[PDB]
């Protein structure tokens, strides 16, 4: 297993993505 | 073939246009294997990690948790396209996990399918974004299970007398609310879904059924009698049969109904004594007081020979139930929904064998 890159988001990136209603 | 997909970064929104916002639920390729969308985008996301390109697995993530939301917005009071992409996003996040490289999540897989493991992301993030939109998801289908089932409940639980199902001599009935539960069922099996996610949907929906039912029994004068009870009685039993037609009794859905249970079994019981009383008390654990004493003043008597339950009896129970903790509410919550899981469901579908069919309007992406 390979050392990996966690991709990062930003607080206000995350908030969005994850609301579902925000669309 | 290595099980991964390629496409270039200018077709992106014509990958998520085919393959979620315009995708049929219905469509023969989707059918055939469950989860297509969500395992062709996961080769996608792969072949994106081969080229180590960051930016184009954060343009792929974004552009498809937009799209399924998109599609859950627009036409998410569907109960088929709810259930689709529920299923979806499922499997995609059990796809994110098993194809990690992660060692707790590997346990399962071949070992051709950890050589499918991602090996420069870790999305770890986006698992988690997934997690969090599924839950919503899955609350969006319980609202929209419900809706349905709603005007079935009370004519088909309480209204629509039978004789053990049968006509008697003496609109939805029970049999409507059974088929309707078989639909919802077969739905949920053909799109995939995850057996321990069928389970919970099952319990909620069964906790519907019984609290809709009962809260109406409450508020009404005309359906507290040992006739109905035995109504109830019979109407709850061939639910417990349902379960067991599909396998589903350790799903927890029977025991959502013991409220229902109890207060048709508070119709039946002996009403008179100081035994009697202690009997109630004892069996009621899943009625509030407020509720055993609604259904005793309610309670019509089986012919004129019989005496209304006695408000000293009535009394007696209220007595000694004192030290409950008890909730004063009458009603249940009849909107609650017990907190879902996902626990992870690896597949034994192997990557490297998964054709894209013409009929998705993919053509323009690349087996690698």
């Amino acid at each position: 297993q390979p050392t990996r890159r966690q991709i990062r988001l930003s607080s206000p990136e995350r908030q969005r993505l994850s609301s579902l209603n925000l669309t | 073939f290595q099980g991964m997909l390629e496409y270039k970064r200018e077709d992106e929104q014509k990958l998520v246009k085919n393959l979620i916002l315009e995708l049929k639920p219905r469509g023969v390729a989707v059918n055939l294997i469950p989860g297509l969308p969500a395992y062709i985008l996961f080769m996608c996301v792969r072949h994106a990690d081969y080229l180590n390109d960051d930016q184009k697995v954060r343009s792929l993530l974004t552009s498809t948790i937009n799209s399924i939301k998109k599609v859950l917005k627009k036409r998410g009071d569907d109960f088929e396209t709810v259930s689709f992409w529920l299923s979806n996003t499922c499997r995609f996040l059990h796809c994110l996990k098993q194809y990690s490289g992660e060692e707790g999540f590997m346990k399962h897989n071949t070992s051709r399918q950890n050589e499918h493991c991602l090996t420069n992301f870790d999305l770890a993030e986006y698992r988690q974004v997934l997690s969090d939109l599924a839950i919503q998801i899955y609350q969006q289908l319980v609202r929209v299970l419900e809706n349905i089932l709603q005007p079935m409940i009370v004519s088909g639980m309480l209204e629509h007398e039978t004789i053990q199902g049968v006509s008697g001599v003496k609109t939805y009935t029970l049999d409507s609310i059974l088929r309707q539960l078989n639909s919802f069922h077969s739905v949920m099996c053909q799109h995939g879904m995850d057996p321990e996610l069928i389970k919970q949907v099952v319990k909620q929906m069964f906790y519907i059924v019984g609290a809709i039912t009962l809260n109406n029994l409450l508020l009404r004068k005309d359906m507290c009698s040992w006739s109905k009870g035995m109504q109830i009685r019979y109407n709850v039993s061939q639910l417990e049969e349902w379960l067991r037609d599909k396998n589903l009794m350790n799903s927890g859905a029977k025991e959502t109904l013991e409220p229902l249970i109890q207060a048709a079994q508070l119709l039946q019981v002996k009403k008179k004594t100081d035994d009697d009383a202690e009997a109630i008390c004892s069996m009621c654990n899943a009625l509030t007081t407020a509720q055993i004493v609604k259904v005793l003043n309610l309670y019509t008597p089986v012919n004129e020979f019989e005496e209304r339950v006695s408000v000293s009896f009535i009394r007696t129970i209220q007595m000694r139930l004192r030290d409950r903790k008890d909730s004063p509410q009458l009603l249940m919550d009849a909107k609650h929904i017990f907190p879902v899981t996902f626990p992870f469901n690896p597949s034994s579908l192997a990557l490297e064998t998964i054709q894209i069919p013409a009929s998705l309007g993919l053509g323009f992406i690349a087996r690698v």
